[PDB]
RNA sequence: AUCAGAAGUGAGAAUGCUGACAUGAGUAACGAAAAAUCCUGUGAAAAACAAGAUCGCCUGCCAGUGGAAGGCUUUCUGCGUUCAGUCAAUCUACGCAGAGUGAAUCGGUCCCUAAGGAAACCCCGAAAGGGCUGCCGUCCGAUGGGUACACGAAAGUGACGA
RNA sequence: UAUUCCUCAAUGACCGAUAGCGUACAAGUACCGUGAGGGAAAGGUGAAAAGAACCCUAUGACGGGAGUGCAAUAGAGAACCU
RNA sequence: UUUUUUUUUUACUGUAAUUGUGAAAAGGUUGGAAGAUCUGGCCAAAGAAGGUGAUAGCCCUGUAGAUUCGUUCCUAUUUUU
RNA sequence: UCCAUGGAUCUCCGAUCGGGAAACCGUAUCCAAGCUCCGUGGCUAGUCUGCGCUCUUUGGACUUUGAAAACUUAGCGAACU
């Protein structure tokens, strides 16, 4: 999951369940997999893993929704931030408001002399070259 | 990442073209040209680390290119720099490989123009320089 | 002696193997095919015509003799034949229903047929190999898929 | 007989080299009279 | 390959041809630092380290094969 | 011989014998379908193949003789030149800033 | 053509200008009181080239060894004789082509400063600029002082003529 | 209203290789000078290279034939129209 | 949010389409070669110009235009604090 | 091949980070923020927190304007004749 390989990260978790590790995937596991994942910004394989989490039988408390949160909060999209805080409201999680930082990449925003010698330099060339070539 | 190192190389592009040597075996030293601003430490980590050269010491010193002047108009060549890599152990090269026997045929060309004592060594180093 | 001031031809309507006529010179009258199109000079070669005799001394590789080939004649020196009335014709630009150019045939007693672009300029000149070499990778190693974006198969050790 | 040319590289380049002309308002116009002229050679 | 030069850029001042302290170097890139005794300590942080892989049992080769494939 | 027997027989042509032929340079679009591995084993290959073509050109022209297929060494530089070009675009389609410039930085280190 | 128009419109001379070619003339000369001789070979051609033998000249300022200053491939090997060499040269500092210069210690780079140069601050001046290098002061500059960390100093010094 | 380091288009009872810019040609070059600076010369085979295979005599073809070409004193290697 | 699309009409040194398109016949003679000459058709909003084996409007590249393309406007860039 | 548009790469001096015999030498600037990886320290030991660098992103701190013929406006201002 650091090398951003997340197939062969999710095909070694199924694998890591074949062989009857499947209780050693507790919440610190999947939190420290959701943490790498949004710090190298592969939020939507996040949010997979987090559902892949969700259906494990694993319950996220208030930690895993401030990650995810704050990095739906920091790339500008505010909808999925509160629907992820109506989910854990139904959930029954403790959560609260709270001002999550937007990052400042996702927020919304003649002819000069030596180009015309460039010019004719290159007219000048293109002359030259239009005429029959003298074999030798 | 950069937690291995300041100076880290992944593709490297260092040109290394080997002079042919005079003999076929018991090389303990070859000759190559390469660019002037090559460092004896980067041809001596290229060389064993791409090819896998048992380099013992890199001599390095720069040519000027070949010219050709006839008043106003002058060609040239570009400087290189010549290497000299010894070995810790000696090598040898095949004599069937292209092309070393016309270059040796050629070199003979161009040139044309038993009392050994006990404990005497037959296949000793031979290393120039300094 | 290249003394005039001429100009390149841009885009030409005389292409190698066409049927043509030569309409000017030494070999006027006489048909031929476009062999081969030498545009820096503005001159083209049709095969058998416009002989010339070249005194090559033989060297060690080559061989020696008086030798007898086609000297290049000037591109507005030959005229290609309509395909109906088998005269020489000038070359019209007629856009087709889908809209590529085509030649056709232009001028007062013609028929205005369509010229064929020659079958001879979609064959190589140099043809591909049979047989690939020691350092030619096969073409079913080139097209296996190592690199995925989607599932960051194949991704650097970062 | 001793002639007047006595050759030193180093005090070449300190009476006519690059920067002995850029160090004064006589060889920055030297060197643009020398520009404007076209020679190949602007310093010595 | 021979390039054409102008002829002045044979007065540019080469260390092959100059006083003996006279010293203008080829762009190397710097391995270490000068000592005030007149030597010099190299830096290994400084030195290059080349990531180079294995190559044996790779299939991949320098062309690719130009034989008659399909239309 | 089929193999070179120690790294100083890498600097020649050990396949060459009947004309030997050699194919094209690598299309971009091919080297997309490569992972980053198999890209930098690619390069090392070309860059082993360059370094053996240029050391034939210097022997033959040392002895006046002339170096044959010259079009080789062309090949092999475009085609070190489009596995960069590849490289360079997967680096700035990466979404992260760091390992964006941990990619161009791995691409252009020299 | 003709009739008109516009002139950078007419050469034998300016010790006129540029180019070409004569005369002197097959003349002077072939450049330091060390010096040549022969056998063989090469070649179309050999006093002048290769190799050898004999003879001579230089030995503390023309003549040997290593090298600074300058030069910048003249070095070496193969091919060659159009140019050059005071030649009809096969030879060569000449033409073509290829090759050759390997450093912890040599010489530099680097540290340190002299004479000197320049910035900063300050002073002066129609402009441009000129001065000032310090009472607290910076950066260059060997022809000299230095050779296995960094930082500091009310310690010694380095440190010197004929 | 002034000027042209510049661009585009056009004109000439302007010049035509000792002329016209110093430079029609790789010129601010070669060359000269310590330096500032001074500063050249040199255009044209033929329509097309078809640029003369081969023979003879010289060490050596640029010669004499042959052949190419309308024409060869139109036969040159920064130069061959007259 | 995105895509298809109603979209008027003319003007431009736009020296736009490097180099798009762009008209117009055949014989005889001489000559190395035809553009010359004799017979005899045709184009011109094109007889500016440069080539082609001599002096070519119709052999070639162009040239006048005509078409395309892209600036204007009709088609207000408005609304909220 | 070529064209149009948009990209990737993009050595050095002039020259501006410091030095300088132009085309060379030396150069991780400095300091706040928030993030994956990295390593070490400490608790009553579990989704426990607290200290760091290197490099990445957004800012803000020092300072880098800069060339160019003629025309214009000014300052100073000859001599030959
Ligand atoms: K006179
Ligand atoms: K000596
Ligand atoms: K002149
Ligand atoms: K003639
Ligand atoms: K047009
Ligand atoms: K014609
Ligand atoms: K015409
Ligand atoms: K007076
Ligand atoms: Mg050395
Ligand atoms: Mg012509
Ligand atoms: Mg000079
Ligand atoms: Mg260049
Ligand atoms: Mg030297
Ligand atoms: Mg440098
Ligand atoms: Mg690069
Ligand atoms: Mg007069
Ligand atoms: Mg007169
Ligand atoms: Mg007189
Ligand atoms: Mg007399
Ligand atoms: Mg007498
Ligand atoms: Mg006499
Ligand atoms: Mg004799
Ligand atoms: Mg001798
Ligand atoms: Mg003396
Ligand atoms: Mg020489
Ligand atoms: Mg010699
Ligand atoms: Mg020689
Ligand atoms: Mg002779
Ligand atoms: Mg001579
Ligand atoms: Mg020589
Ligand atoms: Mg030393
Ligand atoms: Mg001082
Ligand atoms: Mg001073
Ligand atoms: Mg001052
Ligand atoms: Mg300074
Ligand atoms: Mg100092
Ligand atoms: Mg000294
Ligand atoms: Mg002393
Ligand atoms: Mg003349
Ligand atoms: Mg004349
Ligand atoms: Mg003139
Ligand atoms: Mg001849
Ligand atoms: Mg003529
Ligand atoms: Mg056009
Ligand atoms: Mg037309
Ligand atoms: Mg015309
Ligand atoms: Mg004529
Ligand atoms: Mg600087």
């Amino acid at each position: 999951y650091q090398a951003a390989r997340i197939g062969e990260g999710d095909e070694m978790i199924d694998k890591m369940k074949s062989a009857g590790y499947g209780k050693a995937l507790d919440k610190k596991e999947y939190y420290g997999f959701l943490k790498i994942l949004c710090g190298i910004e592969r939020l939507e394989h996040a949010m997979s893993v987090f559902k892949n989490m969700k259906a494990d039988g694993c319950k996220p408390g208030i930690k895993t929704y401030d990650l995810l949160m704050g990095k739906m909060c920091a790339n500008n999209q505010l909808t999925r931030a509160n629907g992820l805080y109506k989910e854990a409201a139904r959930r029954g999680v403790a959560v609260s408001p709270k001002e999550y930082r937007v990052d400042p990449r996702f927020l919304k925003k003649r002819e000069t002399l030596p180009e015309k010698t460039a010019r004719k330099r290159r007219r000048l060339k293109q002359i030259n070259m239009s005429f029959v070539k003298k074999p030798h | 990442g950069s937690r291995l190192g300041r100076r880290v190389v992944h593709f490297a592009n260092l040109p290394i073209k080997l002079l042919m040597p005079t003999k076929l075996t018991n090389i303990h030293e070859f000759a190559l040209r390469t660019i002037p601003s090559a460092t004896k430490i980067e041809i001596k980590r290229v060389l064993e680390s791409l090819y896998g050269f048992e380099v013992e010491k890199v001599n390095t010193l720069n040519m000027d290119g070949k010219k050709k002047k006839r008043g106003g108009l002058l060609i040239a060549k570009a400087d290189y720099k010549k290497a000299y890599v010894t070995l810790k152990n000696p090598l040898s090269i095949s004599g069937d490989l292209f092309p070393v026997k016309f270059i040796e045929e050629d070199r003979k060309s161009k040139v044309k123009g038993k009392k050994s004592h006990w404990l005497d060594q037959k296949e000793r180093r031979e290393v120039g320089g300094y | 002696g290249w003394k005039a001031a001429e100009k390149l031809i841009r885009h030409w309507k005389i292409l190698r193997g066409d049927n043509v006529m030569i309409i000017r010179g030494k070999d006027k009258g006489e048909t031929g095919t476009v062999k081969r199109v030498i545009r820096s000079q503005n001159r083209v070669i049709v095969e058998g015509k416009n002989l010339i005799k070249k005194h090559i001394k033989g060297g060690p590789d080559h061989e020696g003799g008086i030798f007898t080939v086609e000297a290049p004649l000037h591109a507005s020196n030959v005229q290609v034949v309509d395909p109906v009335t088998g005269r020489p014709c000038k070359v019209g630009v007629k856009y087709l229903e889908d809209g590529t150019k085509v030649r056709v045939a232009r001028g007062t007693g013609t028929s205005g047929s369509i010229i064929p672009r020659p079958e001879i300029l979609k064959i190589r000149t140099t043809p591909r190999p049979t047989t690939a070499g020691p350092k030619d990778t096969p073409m079913e190693f080139v097209w296996e898929q190592t690199y995925d974006a989607k599932t960051g198969k194949g991704m650097p050790d970062l | 007989p001793k002639r007047t040319f006595q050759p030193s590289t180093i005090r070449r380049k300190r009476n006519h080299g690059f920067f002995a002309r850029k160090a004064t308002k006589g060889g920055r116009r030297v060197i643009a009279r020398r520009i404007a002229k076209g020679r190949h050679r602007v310093t010595a | 390959s021979f390039r054409r030069k102008r002829a002045s850029s044979l007065d540019i001042l080469s260390p092959k041809r100059a006083p003996r302290d006279f010293y203008k170097g080829k762009n190397c890139k710097p391995t270490g630092f000068h000592t005030k005794k007149g030597g010099y300590v190299v830096q290994p942080d400084k030195l290059p380290n080349y990531v180079i892989p294995d190559l044996t049992g790779f299939k991949l080769k320098p062309y690719v094969s130009q034989c008659p494939i399909e239309v | 011989v089929k193999i070179a027997k120690n790294p100083l027989e890498e600097f020649f042509e050990f396949d060459r014998s009947k004309p030997v032929v050699y194919g094209r340079g690598w299309k971009a679009s091919e080297l997309r379908l490569k992972s980053w591995d198999d890209l930098q084993k690619l390069w090392y290959v070309l860059l082993k193949e360059k370094n053996m073509l240029m050391t034939q050109r210097q022997m033959l022209q040392a002895q006046n003789m002339m170096f044959p297929n010259p079009e080789r060494i062309p090949k092999v530089r475009r085609s070190m030149c489009r596995i960069k070009h590849v490289l360079t675009e997967r680096a700035i389609e990466e979404p992260d800033p760091r390992r964006s410039a941990e990619m161009k930085r791995m691409v252009n280190g020299m």
